[PDB]
């Protein structure tokens, strides 16, 4: 029997209980967004990185649920070098925040898609003791 | 070297024994009937009872320094024996007014009577009396409207009412029961009720009770021109149930509900009383328990007391015993309390038990309730010992009449105006009263059918609650 | 069979000794005594009678209904040992008779007019027998043992309480300053004295503000979840209501109703309240004795303690034994399983008259307070186990040297005891032992020991078997 | 449409496979709270499926071992737990109780993952 | 006993032939047709099983509860007269399982999954036990017959009632119209058709102010109380 | 009709339900589910959570890196029903929890025949 | 007189007023759990180690009374020497931690017995002053 630790172990929603993603299935990803027509945007924060309550408690509100985007989304881009160097520049202005890619469905109209790239500066394995 | 704290146990009598205390015109007085355990000196049991029912606890506490002990302890000021007992003692304890809760019988009971009844170092224990002063008293609603305001709301005067109530005590469907009421109101009574257990149950809930009974007192009262009531049970399991039966009363506009208020409960009780009050019901009370607590000469409370704090809590009616009938009440100290029920201002009188002038400061009286295994031949005793302000109620002896409720009521009511006419000529009910009944009985078929089945009928017993 | 006007002896109707009871019927044993030539069936003919559903005369309305089904019926009649004139009286009540939910109307029938019948001398209401089909109908306590432990988040020993004293008199700040004391020192819980209501010398609302303070403040200082039982009882079911509500307001886990004085129908309300809003609520049984002491008259404790299981409390005062109220041990011991268990088997030596069978209702937390102190402490963890809260009022506030060091003594006299258990020691035996190498060891606690080591309450008992 | 007609005499087996509701019918209609969008949007929960889980057994567990359960649950990786469908409010667990035991489960698994977390 | 994770048959723990039903239990009887190949045993702990407390793997946390005193128990079997793969199973349920008060809940347990399961082929409760002890938690019927006929002073005779027709159509007017030449010939009652809520053709409250006046005009010309 | 819709249906923007598959399931089923279902469904564990030998939260885990291991796959263009299997075994091999979960419900399936056909 | 102190002086609910628990006084309370057939359990926490009021304030609401279970409640286990191994190895995984041992019984379906066996790095004596 192993334990999941407690300690600090903190996740960041999809994909984040896998092994951290290498650059082949970063852009393996982008591709996925590409051949669906979605938007992609990129996203940072520089403070909390989790969401809280800080202004208000009532149900379904929580803050920390956006964060800053990164230019605009990248309406019409169907070419996966210019997202996979966006999100060079990105990390490149903000190498201390978190940054996350997303994509939009605009006929759904909602994220239909997004992991992160970069975390400020618990292995997959150290996981459980 | 002034007085510090120190640490552990003596005697309550070093604080609380103050035989040279002068009593104040505000304090609250309690007479407790005491018999102390084998070695416990009288004066240190009354100053436990003082003690343990106001500050004190059985080891000193450095706590009682921050305030003046002195200004809010209870004071056994005064200890008597008992005449022809070798370990009873009345021991007096006056309580400051400050230590009491404005408006609350609650409160009251809580301190005098909460603890002190448990210790070890004493056998038996029995509150006798309170002197509730006039200072107390104005912090009480009190009763919703009194015996004047009662007979002027129901247009009656000159004579006792008449009640009845319904039997079986329980089994009766709800149709079943206003049939039954209908018929006892339009023969003479003025009110039938609720027995005291019944409330909402399998064979007949609450509301449909309400219904048909209202539809039998408005036929009553067409039928005979004269006003009808019916004490319907507003005695309940909940507060917020207590509330729905007496809505549904003042919204079917009848005159008068009831209330079990030992069952129910003061906190209940002095609700319900504020609620008749803001909507013009009167409010009858049912005594049920009290001879739990006060049948034993030796151990309880009296139930004068009882009766004291039901007017201060609140009720137009209060069931006060019949001497005569199945259940205990011995005369003189049924007159005594039937005084203190009723009267502004009663003096001290220890033949009728009354160990203190009580003054009411104008508090409206209550209406003592004869009920309890009486019948026609019992009437003259009844209007001799209460007089007109009084309500004589016959449950068995309506219901159980050879030829139904409605001649029942009438053979009642015959009797009772006889009696009354009688009294009123100058007749002395104690010397002529078989006269008069025999005299209603030879006019009065009704009558005389009652006077038949129950000639033979008397309950005398050996009194246990003897002064 | 049709209507005879005219009285009849009781037993005609109620005494049916072949009567098999059914299992939603409620059961009471009566100890009754007689007037002189009043034979003991009719007596409990009488008494069967007047609590359900006869006169003192044949009333034709009984033939409108069937009075096979409705009749309370005495049963069985047992003579008591030793005695010339005293009976048990079991009478059977179907279950139709009663309101779901009200002790109040249970009461009213039981105990309503019986005990003033001129045709006996003395009556005492031994106990109860309340079906489950009865028992499902009632709320019951808002809480009960295990959800309050795990409220409080308090396992593995007695609870500590204790009473603000002296009992009146201390102003709103003083007895806030007093709790904080207190409940720094190691108890779990302060409480209003059963009197202290709202008074001209401590207003309510100032009370439970200042009160909360001190809760918040010795709860951050210890890092245990702390209480003070704020007295509820009021004069009025609003005023006791605002009360209530105010506690919610301040977050405090607990409040307190003193249910014979207050009543059984502000009980109920209170209760349910209570389950509605999370807050746990300790009883206080201010009055019983009146009632419950002597041994020929009354109702014994045990019956108060169901009816109150029934309209509901989370705590319920159960008497120390040991301490300067009457509670003989055998007695208690049968009351406190009655409280706490979901079923006791009929005995005898305890007091038990039925077999109790409470059908998963919650049970009731025995709370035993009253003349205590440091020494009691071994009798006390060996009468009532884990389950039960001990208060230490003047055995907390009359310590030499204040409040906080008076709490640590009670906590480590009652954790070393524990300690002693668990490791097998027999607290009968070893009990002074376990309390004199504690007093070696923790300087406040050998401080209460030098105190009240001479005192003991030792009397004869009244309310005996 | 299925009031009386299932029990005519006149068939032996009825079923209703398909209704075709208009829009000027279904307009009528407040319909669901939120829906999948506005769902995802609050939980800020996208790009894969929901993960619960039913707390087990049934029926039996009492408040304070039904939030360890959901504590234990949720910190590991699951959004949500539920309580079983017949799970309302009985003597072995009152159900004002268990919803403040989980309310403490619930915000302290979220506090420790840093997922929003639900129960 | 310890935790032992994985599947195993629902009847090792669910299926008590020798059980005494307790007075307080609810009972249900399930006609039961399992799939070929699952044991009658096996099925009727199965439903037992997942009206109650299992589920389809052993979980770790039974042991921090009794599953004695909770669980649902298959406690007999019978085989249908004349059937080759049907069975009556019959099933306990303690009380402590059901909310008081509730049919929401006592049916969402004995019939929530159960029906649905692919090891049967078909399934249908039968008869249910409500012992008294839970039947005393229901208000029930808010006056039940006796009491109506008492409200309503009709005695000695079945009542006549009749449902408006079309079922839906008739302006609020015409309703009335209708109530009220219907009550006045001799009828107890009239009744809106189940369907008949409130629409476009007839909104409630227009229906109940009309039918108010039909029922009264009836009533004072036949002296005989009515309803609608 | 192959699908049982016997009406063309226009919901005219009334915000459509999440499905949730809830029932008998555990990790080896998990590429059947999201390939039936895609992402907008809701995938709930019981038995399947609560049975798992080392408790809940590795019980928790173990659905979640399954799930994500299937979600990863599905968007690097595998398909879930060919491929299935493999995404699961390489997962256990990585992840010691899942490999617990995997061992104990190998074996199990519930196959059986459909009542409720077209 | 002496004054307990306020300064540090943080409690643990049962036992916290006693000496610290010898490795004997341990193993004796551990016989106690197995002579009365009540399933031991370790529980442990590395944050917070009170209860504290962060996320709702009414009556019986607190944060902090959770912590997380080592492992799994012991069931059926029946020797001592077990139950103190699995105090060795919990204290082991978390050096750090508040650990705690405590028992069920599932007949009353409560924790029957607790106490701490471990906290991160006041002394029985120096409480007053
Ligand atoms: O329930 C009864 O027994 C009565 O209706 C009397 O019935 P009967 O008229 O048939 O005798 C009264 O409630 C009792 O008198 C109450 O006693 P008390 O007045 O002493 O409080
Ligand atoms: O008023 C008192 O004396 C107490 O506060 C105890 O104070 P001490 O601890 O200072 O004695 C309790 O309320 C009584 O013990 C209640 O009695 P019981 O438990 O018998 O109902
Ligand atoms: O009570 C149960 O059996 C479940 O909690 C699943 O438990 P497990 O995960 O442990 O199997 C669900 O309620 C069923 O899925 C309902 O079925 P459906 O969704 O088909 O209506
Ligand atoms: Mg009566
Ligand atoms: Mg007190
Ligand atoms: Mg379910
Ligand atoms: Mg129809």
């Amino acid at each position: 029997m192993m334990v999941w630790t407690p300690v600090n172990n903190k996740m960041f929603e999809t994909f984040s209980y896998l092994p951290p993603l290498t650059d082949e299935q970063i852009a393996a990803q982008v591709d996925y967004i590409v051949a669906n027509g979605w938007i992609p945007c990129l996203e940072f924060a520089t403070d909390h990185g989790f969401v809280y309550r800080e202004h208000h408690n009532s149900p379904g509100y929580y803050d920390g649920r956006y964060w800053t985007m990164w230019k605009l989304p990248m309406f019409g881009c169907r070419d996966p070098m210019q997202v996979l160097r966006e999100i060079v520049a990105c990390t490149k202005a903000f190498p201390d925040a978190y940054v996350r890619l997303v994509a939009f469905d605009n006929q759904k109209q909602v994220q239909i898609m997004g992991f992160l790239v970069q975390r400020p500066k618990q292995p997959a394995n150290k996981r459980s003791v | 070297a002034g007085a510090g704290f120190k640490a552990g146990v003596k005697d309550y009598r070093l604080t609380y024994y103050t035989p040279d205390y002068v009593v104040r015109d505000t304090d609250i007085l309690a007479a407790f009937r005491m018999t102390p355990q084998p070695g416990v000196p009288p004066e240190e049991c009354g100053a436990a009872v003082a003690a343990e029912s106001s500050t004190g606890t059985w080891t000193t506490v450095w706590t009682d320094g921050l305030t003046s002990l002195d200004r809010y302890k209870g004071r056994c000021y005064d200890i008597e024996p008992v005449p022809g007992e070798d370990n009873q003692y009345i021991a007096y304890v006056a309580y400051p007014i400050d230590l009491f809760e404005e408006g609350s019988v609650t409160n009251m009971f809580t301190s005098i009577v909460g603890n002190v009844f448990g210790f070890k170092a004493l056998r038996a224990l029995r509150l006798e009396d309170l002197r509730i002063p006039p200072a107390y008293v104005k912090t009480f609603v009190g009763p919703p409207h009194g015996i004047q305001v009662e007979r002027d709301k129901l247009n009656k005067y000159g004579r006792g009412l008449l009640g009845c109530t319904i039997k079986p005590k329980l089994g009766l469907s709800a149709k079943n029961y206003g049939r039954a009421v209908y018929e006892c109101l339009r023969g003479g009574l003025d009110f039938t009720k609720d027995d005291e257990n019944v409330n909402s149950q399998p064979f007949m809930r609450w509301r449909d009770r309400f219904l048909f009974v209202a539809e039998a007192i408005y036929k009553a009262q067409a039928e005979t021109g004269e006003v009808k009531g019916h004490y319907l049970n507003a005695t309940a399991g909940t507060c917020e149930e207590m509330m729905k039966r007496a809505v549904c009363a003042k919204e079917l506009g009848v005159p008068i509900i009831m209330h079990d208020y030992l069952t129910g409960g003061f906190t209940a009780n002095t609700s319900l009383a504020i609620y008749c009050r803001d909507n013009g019901l009167l409010l009858h009370i049912h005594r049920a328990m009290h001879a739990v607590i006060d049948r034993q000469r030796n151990h309880g409370i009296h139930f004068r007391v009882l009766a004291k704090a039901l007017r201060m809590s609140g009720g137009d009616h209060l069931h006060s015993g019949t001497v005569v009938g199945k259940l205990e009440g011995e005369r003189e100290v049924t007159l005594g309390f039937v005084d203190l029920m009723r009267d502004d201002y009663v003096e001290k009188d220890r033949s009728r038990g009354i160990y203190f002038t009580q003054d009411w400061c104008s508090m409206p009286g209550v209406m003592p309730v004869a009920s309890g295994g009486i019948h026609v031949w019992h009437m003259p005793a009844l209007v001799e010992i209460f007089g007109d302000d009084a309500c004589l109620q016959f449950g068995g002896g309506t219901l159980g009449h050879p030829w139904g409720n409605a001649p029942g009521a009438a053979a009642n009511r015959v009797a009772l105006e006889a009696c009354t006419q009688a009294r009123n000529e100058g007749r002395d009910l104690a010397r002529e009263g078989g006269d008069v009944i025999r005299s209603a009985c030879k006019w009065s078929p009704e009558l005389a059918a009652a006077c038949e089945v129950w000639k033979e009928i008397k309950f005398e017993f050996d009194t246990i609650d003897k002064l």
